[PDB]
């Protein structure tokens, strides 16, 4: 398979080849075999259970609290999303699983921030929404009991050539020339911070007058900007739906604008709006860019709706399109329908959700498979719309990781957009064997224990951390049988100074070099040592009652001995079982006749 | 890729004075020198009364890096009748845009308000100063009656400026006809003549101008950047312009003809608010002479990986084609929210490649967003895709984003070194930065060894200080370098190489240098800027086989060159630079190996000659042969080569003649396989080309069989080898021979007698063996020496019987021992007796017996004896004749072999006599 095939060793390149490789470290490790298998075939060879490492990737659940039935109880207890926490850890090249649950709670508190452009054409509508406190704490009634109410309004920043600076007493009244009065120019000012008392909303918007602008680009943005950013004065709530509402009648400002004005600064993520309610930086900063603006949007959990007469409403549609968890609603110009426009601007707005990824490390990608209305499954998709609000929606989350990250303590958080409900994720790598602390550091079987169980250098690094090639003055190491002689007797080969010697059908070869053999023995008188010895490196060892080279002379004198019982008579001399008859007129095998 | 970021040059203005926010060049025909032009449009000047009015800065390049300001005015705001003022100078953002052509510089002031003529007012129609020479003149083309916002009242003439090659003005007021935008182009001829100080509105006859249009286009902001280049073959610049605002917001460029001002093209933009348009740019970038144009969108927003829309910026980059259509690619930015595109800025030919090349900047990038500015080099087809280079800023913020290339300008060379140098502005911090353009060298380089095949034995050199000859191969360098532009003479090149890099990492070492300069070689090469490729060459040697075992890598020579810059640069300290794309590194390798060839199997010639220890052998015994035999490979290489006899059935091996050191040791077996019989040796592995060999074989002779007459043996030679692995059969002989070394030997006892007999008588006739006298014992053998048998032989024996008409010896019986026979010619025991100087006595002398004996067959050491007893005859030696006589008894025997069982071999007779004698003296001498 492709652990073994890949030869891989060290215990760590084994888990980077494949989630399913495993290894072994045993000490009484079976020779022949690769360390790097997946599990079963480690078994197969008997490794011991607790000697392999096989890590698994795993999903666990920190904090499962229930989704809640309704969003009147007590503010920490609302949990629109489960599970809360989970850590979850995988391998190097592996991929995990596991499902999110998401559910618009009813009666959830609200919080409204009435954003009201106050250009000339607006003093209808600023007529016609001084009873709007009160008309809107009725309607809402029915969908949340914990409403809260804002204002504030813009209409461009108060610099040439967008504000009349000429004569001199038209800057302290833009309408002097038509014959009427209003307020000097302004970028946007805090009116009404947010708050329960629906019926001061009535009272604090009668004390506003419109102003006077040259162009129809409105600068809006700028005001969207400071209302995101500038929370602590605004009143948002941490636990509730935040509601933006954006009014206008006319195109808006949009970054790099400031340029005409001679405002060249960018805009920044910060609050400027100073203790008198005036965004001061309005003559020294950029208009925000819809990057800038869907950022600051999606950190403080805003939803925007753009409520926007007929004449420009496609203009915002456009607009909307760009900037995730914004609606459009037509107004007219005597404003009469906001009320209707903000009701089923909530409802449209939360009938439906969608999940965003904060912080995700470029080691790990996610895939999203959404089940939706009526337990249908649409793959692909991380968002899901038609809801009626009080239903439940989840998503299957599919993560993997890209090989090994350096640093295995990552964390990330998944939220639907508009919400703080979100769930947490402690992601960890198991890069690393348990065995690699405490067990393979060193070990004195390769080099003297200078070799991680080997991993030394050159010198002993050749096989087993005992082979040299550093030096090869070679990997013959007293293979041949003197300095300077032929590898085994060139009777085979050698691998680390020990010879494979070969075997034949007529003999077989032995030694260092190869030197000795069991076939290349003496034959003398028809067999080999003359049937009085074996063989031995080419040399015959004799009996007992045999000597010579050839064990071709006999040791015995039972052969010698006369019937008179003297060896050869005491005629001569016995050698090799014949009697050499030294005496004249004597003969016979012993000398005997 | 070539830009001297290290040691830039450096100017600053006065604090928070946006010092930098648009820079230029200037270049004075009449004067030698040159000057860079910086806007500063909130410093203050000495204008009586204005603060902020801004100032355009003339700041040097020699020595002194000093900034001057530029008189274009000193006059306060004129009046209208007493004390209503004409015109408002303060925060009017002069020399917010300049551009300069030859010794012309136009500088604007985008934000000055007018007044007006019909009524109290303040309008910011803009004003531009346009200084020629001497000469100062104002250029205030929407300072006219159109009096207000459906006019040109709000035109902010001069918010983007730019020359076109005819001498004509361009300039935009992105303000004019409800902000929908107005480009005005002027002759600069005309404004230098028609300018009269007291006439503010002033009419310009050959002017060209847009004109306001419907309703719809209100807040295109027409004008916002301008750029001017020839987009119809008519040989006159038109005019390009960005509206950024245009199209419900999603931006477009407008391509006006340059003559009576009419549109040829608009681009539109993808996405809204992504403000296409900013910035606009028209040069030359890939060979055409057609120019290509380049669109900014700082604030495109892209779809991200994981789907989230996200802003980098992008630039939109439009190939003009010969029949006027365009090819467009977009181009992105590389990180979020640093507005790639923010600016554009042609450079020429930064390393003089032969394409144009272009800067994009990203202001609001890089660490801490201290800005960066991409280089991007123009190719055959397009620009390249992957910048070349990257400048970043290295000025912290003050109180303000540095904006580090917000405004840069190229294509102009202040070193007069032939490469375009590049001005950055930094404004947030007021400073302006000049990157000087390095000279572009490239190199080329050679590599040859010689020879690229090498076998390994052609020994040809040989080692300084020794007589040692080594095997070795030439190996040669070379290099060539050449730019387009001031270089200097001569070039230092620090060329280095070392051999078998890629195996020298810890390994044995093997190649050498000609002086063993540890497989290294440095050398520094002084080449002439030319066409010269100034080869050289050294000669490597390997070294010997017994200090290295790799021979199958092959020998990877490894070569790098650097050139020495601190020699390179000129008096300025600006030093050279190599092509990008030039590797300052090659190698090659050879074919060190004998492979037998591409099949890899040697082709050997084996044979094999024999001569034998033993010339004959004769039939009988065991007899060992020895065969002395010479082996040779006159071929290739054989692999596993063995020497090979096969023996016949009266045969069998023993080993080798291992005691002559003049043979070879060799390795011996002995096989036997269906009915086949064969003696195997070893010769090693390979058996090398033209070696030869000598060995000796040992082989029993086990020829008793009777009717062979030589022993027959074959040899051969064979290897593995898949040609010519066998050497021809050398069949060699021995003849067979017969030796039977039959001999006849005898003995007597007793071997003497003393006279006269003791205890003797004589009688008439003896009875018993006392009688006649003592008795003596004769014996004769016929013994065989030799191995062969005999079938059949002969013997005969001669006795002494009567001397003097008196019996000498009688005998009595005789006995037989071996496969014999006898007979007498003369009657055994015939009365049939109860059972001075010695002389000699026999059949010659004496009546003569004879016994004749037949024999069958006998082998070697095998013998048959006779033995005889007989009494010595008393009465013919104490006879009166004999009583002074000594006398020795003689006889003698012979013997043939008449047949042999060797019938096929030649065959001769053997034949011999000996004789045996007993003596008799005188024991008791008798009287004389």
């Amino acid at each position: 398979n492709i652990c073994t095939t890949r030869g891989v060793s060290s215990c760590q390149q084994c888990l980077a080849v494949s989630p399913m490789c495993a290894w072994c470290s045993d000490e009484a490790l079976p020779l022949g075999s690769p360390r790097c298998d997946l599990k079963e075939n480690l078994l197969k060879d008997n490794c011991a259970p607790e000697s392999i490492e096989f890590p698994v990737s795993e999903a666990r659940v920190l904090e499962d609290r229930p989704l809640s039935d309704k969003g009147s109880g007590d503010s920490s207890q609302v949990t629109q999303v489960s599970p809360q926490r989970i850590a979850l850890r995988l391998r190097p090249d592996d991929s995990k699983n596991f499902s999110i649950q998401v559910r618009q709670v009813e009666d959830y508190p609200v919080d409204i921030y009435y954003l009201m452009d106050l250009s000339y054409s607006m003093k209808d509508d600023l007529w016609s929404i001084q009873n709007l406190g009160t008309k809107l704490a009725t309607q809402m009634r029915k969908l949340t009991s914990n409403l809260r109410i804002g204002f504030g309004a813009f209409v461009d920043k108060p610099v040439s050539p967008y504000m009349y600076i000429s004569p001199p007493e038209a800057l302290e009244n833009p309408c002097y020339d038509m014959k009427t009065t209003c307020l000097p120019m302004f970028g946007y000012k805090h009116v009404l911070t947010l708050t329960d008392q629906v019926t001061r909303f009535n009272e604090e918007v009668k004390k506003q007058s419109v102003s006077r602008n040259r162009d129809a680009p409105e600068g809006g943005f700028d005001a969207i900007m400071q209302a995101t950013v500038c929370d602590e004065k605004i009143g948002w709530r941490n636990d509730a739906s935040h509601l933006l509402v954006f009014t206008t009648d006319a195109k808006t400002h949009i970054a790099l604008d400031g340029r005409l004005a001679g405002i060249v600064q960018p805009n920044d993520g910060q609050c400027h709006v100073g203790s008198d309610n005036h965004y001061s930086a309005s003559t020294t900063m950029d208009y925000p860019s819809l990057g800038l603006m869907t950022e600051k949007l999606s950190q403080k959990n805003i939803n925007l709706i753009f409520a926007v007469t007929e004449n420009v409403v496609n203009l915002y549609q456009n607009y909307s399109e760009l900037i995730p968890g914004t609606t459009v609603g037509v107004l007219s110009m005597d404003s009469s329908n906001v009320l209707q426009l903000i009701v089923d601007a909530y409802g449209k707005i939360r009938s439906k959700v969608e999940l965003e990824v904060r912080d995700l490390p470029e080691e790990l990608s996610l895939s999203f498979n959404a089940t939706c209305l009526n337990n249908e499954v649409i793959p692909g998709l991380k968002s899901c719309m038609g809801l009626k609000i009080g239903d439940t929606v989840s998503f299957s989350i599919e993560a993997k990781v890209r090989g090994c990250p350096q640093e295995k303590e990552k964390s990330f958080t998944i939220k639907p957009v508009g919400f703080k409900d979100s769930l947490i994720v402690q992601v960890t790598f198991d890069c690393d064997c348990a065995c690699q602390a405490q067990a393979e550091p060193n070990s004195h079987r390769c080099n003297n224990g200078n070799g991680t169980f080997c991993r030394c250098g050159p010198g002993w690094l050749g096989s087993q951390c005992e082979c040299s090639e550093e030096d090869y003055r070679s990997q013959q190491d007293e293979c041949s049988p003197r300095e300077g002689q032929p590898v085994c007797s060139q009777r085979g080969e050698c691998l680390c100074g020990q010879c494979v010697c070969h075997s034949s059908d007529f003999g077989k070869i032995t030694g260092k070099y190869c030197e000795c053999d069991d076939f290349s023995c003496v034959r003398y008188k028809g067999e080999m040592c003359s049937g009085h010895g074996q063989c031995s490196c080419g040399d015959c060892l004799c009996d007992s009652d045999w000597t010579g080279y050839y064990c071709n002379c006999t040791t015995r004198t039972d052969t010698c001995m006369s019937s008179n019982g003297l060896l050869c008579s005491g005629r001569g001399k016995c050698e090799c079982g014949s009697c050499v008859c030294i005496q004249p007129g004597s003969y016979g095998d012993t000398c005997e006749k | 890729f070539n830009l001297d970021v290290d040691s830039p040059a450096e100017y600053s203005g006065p604090e928070g004075s946006y010092f930098g926010f648009a820079v230029d060049f200037f270049v004075p025909s009449a004067s030698s020198r040159m000057f860079l032009l910086v806007g500063a449009p909130k410093a203050n000047t000495t204008q009586p009364g204005i603060v902020e009015g801004g100032q355009v800065l003339k700041c040097d390049w020699s020595s002194t890096r000093r900034c001057q300001p530029i008189e274009f005015d000193a006059t306060g705001n004129r009046d209208y009748a007493k004390d209503d003022p004409l015109e408002f100078k303060s925060h009017q953002w002069f020399g917010a845009s300049v551009r300069s052509k030859q010794d012309k510089i136009l500088a604007c002031a985008p934000l000055y308000h007018w007044r007006t003529e019909m009524k109290q007012e303040r309008e910011p129609v803009g004003t531009c100063f346009l200084q020629d020479g001497t000469k100062t003149v104002e250029y205030a083309p929407c300072r006219s009656q159109d009096i207000d916002a459906d006019g040109q009242g709000f035109c902010q003439g001069g918010f983007s400026i730019d020359f076109t090659k005819a001498d004509r003005v361009l300039l935009g007021g992105p303000g004019s006809f409800y902000w929908q935008g107005q480009l005005i182009s002027d002759q600069v001829a005309e404004i230098v003549s028609k300018y009269d100080p007291n006439v503010y509105s002033i009419k310009y006859n050959n002017q060209l101008a847009t004109r306001t249009a419907q309703a719809i286009f209100d807040d295109s902001y027409l004008g916002y950047s301008v750029a001017v280049g020839d987009f119809n073959g008519d040989g006159i610049d038109d005019f390009v312009s960005g509206v950024p605002r245009a199209a419900r917001t999603l931006g477009m460029v407008y391509i006006y003809d340059g003559k009576n001002m009419s549109s040829l093209y608009n681009f539109t933009g993808e996405q809204m608010a992504a403000y296409f348009g900013f910035s606009v740019a028209a040069t030359d970038i890939n060979g055409d002479d057609y120019a290509d144009v380049f669109i900014g969108a700082p604030l495109f927003m892209d779809r991200g990986s994981d789907g989230k829309l996200q802003e980098v910026g992008q630039v939109s980059v439009s190939l003009q084609r010969a029949s006027g259509d365009f090819q467009t690619t977009k181009l992105n930015g590389f990180e979020v929210f640093a507005r790639f595109g923010s600016a554009i800025a042609p450079l020429g030919d930064l390393d003089q490649d032969g394409f144009n090349d272009i800067a994009i900047a990203a202001p609001y990038g890089g660490e801490d967003k201290k800005g960066i500015v991409y280089i991007f080099n123009g190719r055959s087809t397009g620009l390249n895709a992957v910048p070349s280079q990257i400048l970043e800023g290295q000025w912290a913020a003050r109180s303000m984003p540095p904006s580090f290339g917000y405004s840069m300008k190229g294509a102009t060379d202040i070193d007069k070194n032939g490469y375009p140098d590049l001005i950055v502005g930094a404004f947030g911090v007021d400073r302006a930065i000049l990157y000087r353009a390095r000279p572009v060298i490239t190199v080329n380089a050679g590599l040859e060894v010689y020879p690229s095949i090498l076998n390994q034995d052609n020994k040809t050199c040989s080692l300084p200080g020794t007589a040692l000859k080594v095997s070795c191969f030439n190996v040669r360098f070379c290099l060539k370098a050449d730019g387009k532009g001031v270089l200097p003479r001569k070039l230092n090149f620090q060329v280095e190489l070392l051999l078998d890099k890629l195996k020298q990492k810890g390994a044995i070492r093997r190649a050498l240098f000609l002086y063993s300069r540890s497989p290294s070689h440095s050398k520094n090469m002084t080449i002439s800027r030319g066409g010269l490729m100034q080869c050289e060459e050294l000669i490597a040697y390997l070294r010997d086989e017994s200090e290295f075992r790799d021979k199958l890598t092959p020998i990877t020579i490894f070569m790098e060159y650097r050139l020495d810059y601190r020699t390179a640069a000129d008096t300025t300290g600006l030093q050279p630079i190599l092509n990008q794309f030039t590797p300052a590194n090659i190698s090659r390798q050879a074919h060190i190996l004998l492979d037998c060839g591409e099949d890899n199997v040697c082709k050997p010639k084996l044979e094999v000659s024999v001569d034998s220890d033993q010339k004959k052998i004769y039939i009988g015994d065991d007899n060992p042969l020895t065969l002395i035999v010479k082996a040779q490979n006159q071929g290739e290489g054989a692999y596993e080569a063995e020497l090979i006899v096969s023996i016949p059935l009266q045969a069998d091996f023993i080993g080798v003649v291992r005691n002559n050191e003049a043979l070879a040791r060799l390795s011996c077996a002995f096989k036997t396989e269906n009915q086949t019989r064969q003696v195997v040796c070893d010769l090693g592995n390979p058996m090398k080309a033209g070696t030869q060999l000598l060995a000796g074989l040992r082989f029993s002779v086990h020829q008793q069989s009777e009717m062979d007459t030589s022993v027959k043996f074959d040899l051969q030679i064979q290897s593995s080898n898949l040609f010519d692995k066998v050497s021809p059969v050398v069949s060699h002989k021995v003849d067979l021979a017969v030796l039977a070394a039959v001999e006849i030997r005898g003995v007597s006892s007793p071997d003497h007698v003393f006279l006269p007999i003791p205890n003797w008588e004589h009688k008439e006739n003896p009875e018993t063996e006392e009688d006649v006298g003592p008795v003596v014992q004769h014996i004769y053998e016929l013994r065989n020496n030799g191995p062969s048998s005999f079938s059949k032989a002969m013997l005969h024996l001669q006795w002494p019987y009567k001397y003097n008409n008196n019996t000498l010896l009688y005998i009595l019986h005789y006995d037989i021992d071996g496969p014999m026979n006898c007979t007498s010619d003369m009657e055994i025991n015939p009365l049939r007796i109860k059972i001075g100087d010695i002389h000699t006595l026999g059949c010659g002398v004496a009546q003569c017996l004879k016994i004749v004996c037949q024999v069958g067959r006998l082998d070697r050491g095998k013998s048959a004896i006779l033995y005889v007893k007989s009494l010595l005859w008393t009465e013919t030696f104490m006879n009166k004749e004999n009583q002074n006589h000594s006398y020795s008894l003689k006889s003698s025997a012979s013997f043939n072999v008449i047949e042999f069982p060797y019938k096929n071999l030649p065959i001769e007779d053997i034949t011999n006599s000996t004789l045996v004698t007993t003596n008799v003296t005188w024991g008791i001498q008798p009287a004389p």
